[PDB]
RNA sequence: UUAAGAGUUAAACCUAGCCAACGAUCCAUAAUCGAUAAUGAAAGUUAGAACGAUCACGUUGACUCUGAAAUAUAGUCAAUA
RNA sequence: CUAGAGUAGCGAAACGGAUUCGAUACCCGUGUAGUUCUAGUAGUAAACUAUGAAUACAAUUAUUUAUAAUAUAUAUAUAAAUAAUAAAUGAAAAUGAAAGUAUUCCACCUGAAGAGUACGUUAGCAAUAAUGAAACUCAAAACAAUAGACGGUUACAG
């Protein structure tokens, strides 16, 4: 059936994170960070893939 | 006796009602969201003393 | 309801086994018309519409914001240390619902068992349902109208 | 959903059409018993 | 006249020019002392085969027809079982529809991933462009592209909130002083009260 | 105990009178054979010789009968009538014979209840 | 074919149905009923001898004629005596 | 119980030693099956709260138990459970928020014995499980409580 299908699909993705964040978001989110600091790089990367790893 | 058991909700009230009812959920929803990317911050921070290489 | 009838009914000689002086039935027509007939008929002392908290000192106007809130707040009267309302009991039952005509109600008033239906006895009052209407039964002879014969009330 | 056949019936074929199920399935009485996990393969 | 019952269409399609209808009627049972319904299954005939199951209809009485049958549907009172079949059929290619489109829109996603932060942050704060500036095109503004949707949820939020607020406020000084209210009805064209609130309610 | 339990079949049992005497057939009485003549021991705390005799009747079942009166002159062979009656501290004799009926003399010399055991006036 | 519907009976073609745990099919038992009789406070229960109503049969089975109506207490054939 | 593994302890049966008038028993020793695991069959227990499920209602107290407060203190409120009860019910024992007041639906009962037996049927590899009679006999049979008697029954005194 081709509800079921997609939805278990979807689920299987990469990049997709659970307790309700989106990828999308958490990548905005962390770039507003950094500039707001910056306001007021491998260090970063490795911040943000322990955040994925983390909420994968 | 003469008075009717229940009077109907006037679509005004309807209205207002459904105004406040859509309120409340998307207030919850917010506090959620808001909640959640405090908390992703706050791992942010600590973020650096995390081993992943 | 006749279900929601039985529990009035049943909470009725709860009360007054324990005799306390208001109790609260649910807020219904039905409900709110056998309390009616039980006030005019003299076995009940107040009748008041109020809350699940109380009876309403000023008018409150039912809507459906707080119709699930709303009840109906009954004075049982007790005199020389016997209770006015001692039984209270339903006729026809949710699973066998008995409809008169009128030529039988007067049987049952006369002293005569229809359908296994004691008659009516000195000091009591028979409700009947004639158009979602709940009356005496001596009134429903009067007006020459068939219906369900409802609940004794002693 | 055989209460939103007897409240919606064109909600209902759809849901039901959109979910995998057939009318059959919903109407009639279904213990999940030997026999069915036998004719239609469970494990 | 003829004997007529009303009836629930219970087996349809299994026998040509036959239904099955289910009546029920009135008896009293003096042995438990209540009026039950006693119910039956009629064999009953349907020239042009226009019933389904669910239907309700009266069947009438007619001349013996076969073995068993002697009654006929005189009229469909209720056509729920025309309407199931209809629903039945149209959500085959209903439900299709959108199938097809939203696996259409899964793909379209999945791809966009596939082609797909930090750096480009790093290149347009720190060139303020050696050829990344276009190459960033294709893709008062690092602030506009880190946009999050919880910003436009707090906005609207607001806004709900202002909104029912200054409706209540509006409401209770209206019918607190009865003159100007007077005033607003003759404006804008215990029934008032409600009234009053909708011409409030369309104000803001 | 239910309303429908009792529309299917739940009701008080009925004060239904088993017979006594089935071997009669729903018969006043019968004519029977008398296959021999037993002297049987009651229960106890009773203590007699108790006169009966085993009677084939004409409907073919064989039972055992009761002899009452002071004295009997039934043998094998003999023609008796039988009716219904148990032999209270006799086991399994549930029949009297009629005394002044067929081959079996009404008692000799009563004077009470002479009806009861066949005697003329 | 019938005055007349109907797998009622006969013939042909189809469809795959129909009844059944609220009891089918099968088996046993029984003529049925009342403003009739019995009983009981009554609901009811019992009987179905008498009075009346209906059915079935006239030693057993099938068929046929006549007839508006008969498998007739008729006729034919068979069985039993 | 059927297969296949495992089998240290325990332990039907069996074999012995005691005890006894006798031992076929209690006790002692070897100890097979079983108890263990895997895949099944079977669907019975005092499978018990000897108390079917749901709903509405009825006077108290004390404990906890779990939340929600308010500033350890409010001997803090609102729920559930437990314990002792009022009323009510009940043959009583007693139940006590149900064995109360009511309503709805289902299961079951109609003296003891024969008998949960026989026969039949269905299922199961079997053991069996389910369904479940009648004749015969009797004026019995049972429950709660009462007062004794008795106990290889307790404690206290003299
Ligand atoms: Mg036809
Ligand atoms: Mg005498
Ligand atoms: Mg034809
Ligand atoms: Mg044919
Ligand atoms: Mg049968
Ligand atoms: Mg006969
Ligand atoms: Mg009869
Ligand atoms: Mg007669
Ligand atoms: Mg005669
Ligand atoms: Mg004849
Ligand atoms: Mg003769
Ligand atoms: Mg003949
Ligand atoms: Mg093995
Ligand atoms: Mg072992
Ligand atoms: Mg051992
Ligand atoms: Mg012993
Ligand atoms: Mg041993
Ligand atoms: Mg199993
Ligand atoms: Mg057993
Ligand atoms: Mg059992
Ligand atoms: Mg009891
Ligand atoms: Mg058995």
């Amino acid at each position: 059936t081709p509800f079921i299908t997609r939805i278990m699909a979807e689920l299987k993705e990469p990049l997709v994170l659970s307790k309700g964040y989106n990828i999308e978001e958490v990548d905005k989110f962390l770039a507003a960070i950094e500039s707001a600091k910056r306001e007021r790089i491998e260090k970063l990367e490795d911040r943000r893939e322990a955040i994925l790893r983390i909420l994968s | 006796m003469s008075q009717p058991l229940l009077r109907n909700r006037s679509p005004e009230e309807s209205e207002l009602l459904k105004l406040k009812r859509n309120y409340n959920r998307s207030l919850l929803n917010f506090q959620a969201h808001k909640k959640k990317l405090n908390e992703l911050l706050n791992l942010y921070h600590v973020a650096n003393e995390f081993i992943v290489t | 309801s006749l279900v929601k009838l039985a529990n009035t009914c049943a909470h009725l000689q709860n009360c007054s086994k324990v005799r306390v002086a208001l109790t609260s039935i649910p807020y219904t027509k039905l409900q709110l018309q056998f309390a009616y007939n039980l006030y005019q008929q003299g076995f009940l002392s107040s009748l008041q519409k109020g809350s699940t908290m109380g009876p309403d000192k000023d008018f409150v106007e039912v809507t459906p914001d707080n119709i699930s809130t709303r009840r109906l707040w009954v004075g049982l009267k007790y005199r020389d240390n016997k209770p006015v309302l001692s039984s209270c009991k339903l006729i026809s039952k949710p699973n066998s619902r008995i409809h008169l005509p009128m030529e039988d109600m007067k049987k049952l008033c006369s002293g005569v068992t229809i359908r296994n239906i004691k008659p009516l006895q000195p000091g009591e009052l028979i409700l009947v349902r004639a158009h979602n209407n709940i009356m005496d039964i001596n009134e429903a002879i009067s007006k020459k109208l068939d219906g369900e014969v409802l609940c004794r009330v002693k | 959903l055989r209460y939103l056949k007897r409240d919606n019936p064109e909600k209902y074929y759809w849901t039901i059409q959109k979910l995998g199920l057939n009318d059959a399935a919903i109407t009639d009485e279904f213990n999940m018993d030997r026999r069915y996990m036998q004719d239609y393969e469970f494990f | 006249a003829r004997q007529n019952f009303l009836g629930l269409v219970v087996s349809q399609g299994k026998m040509q020019k036959t239904v099955k209808v289910r009546v029920e009627t009135k008896v009293f049972n003096k042995k438990i002392n209540k009026e039950l319904f006693h119910r039956r299954d009629y064999l009953v005939h349907d020239e042009g085969e226009i019933s389904r199951e669910g239907d309700l209809v009266r069947i009438e009485a007619t001349r013996p027809l076969s073995k068993r049958k002697f009654f006929a549907i005189a009229e469909i009172i209720r056509n729920k079982g025309q309407q199931f079949a209809l629903y039945e059929s149209e959500a085959q290619l209903s439900v299709a529809k959108e199938e097809a489109q939203k696996a259409k829109e899964f793909l379209d996603k999945r791809s966009v991933r596939e082609n797909k932060l930090l750096r480009d942050i790093r290149t347009i704060q720190d060139a303020l462009t050696p050829k990344e500036l276009l190459e960033i095109k294709q893709r008062e503004t690092v602030r506009q592209l880190l946009q999050l949707d919880i910003s436009g949820l707090e906005v609207n939020l607001e806004k709900q909130r202002s909104l029912i607020d200054r409706i209540q406020t509006r409401l209770s000084e209206l019918l607190s002083n009865d003159l100007k209210c007077d005033q607003f009805l003759k404006d804008h064209g215990n029934i008032k009260k409600n009234l009053l609130r909708k011409h409030v309610m369309m104000d803001m | 105990a239910t309303l429908n339990q009792i529309k299917r079949g739940s009701g008080p049992p009925r004060r239904k009178k088993i017979s006594t005497a089935p071997q009669l057939d729903q018969c006043p009485q019968r004519k029977g054979v008398v296959l021999r003549v037993m002297v049987l021991k009651p229960k106890k705390p009773n203590s007699a010789q108790r006169k009966a005799c085993r009677v084939r009747l004409t409907n073919g079942n064989v039972v055992s009968a009761y002899i009452p009166g002071e004295g009997h002159d039934a043998q094998e062979h003999s023609i008796v009538y039988v009716r219904g009656g148990r032999c209270q501290d006799l086991p399994g004799v549930k029949y009297h014979v009629i005394r002044g009926a067929g081959d079996l003399s009404g008692v000799v010399n009563r004077i009470s209840s002479r009806s009861k055991y066949g005697a003329k006036k």
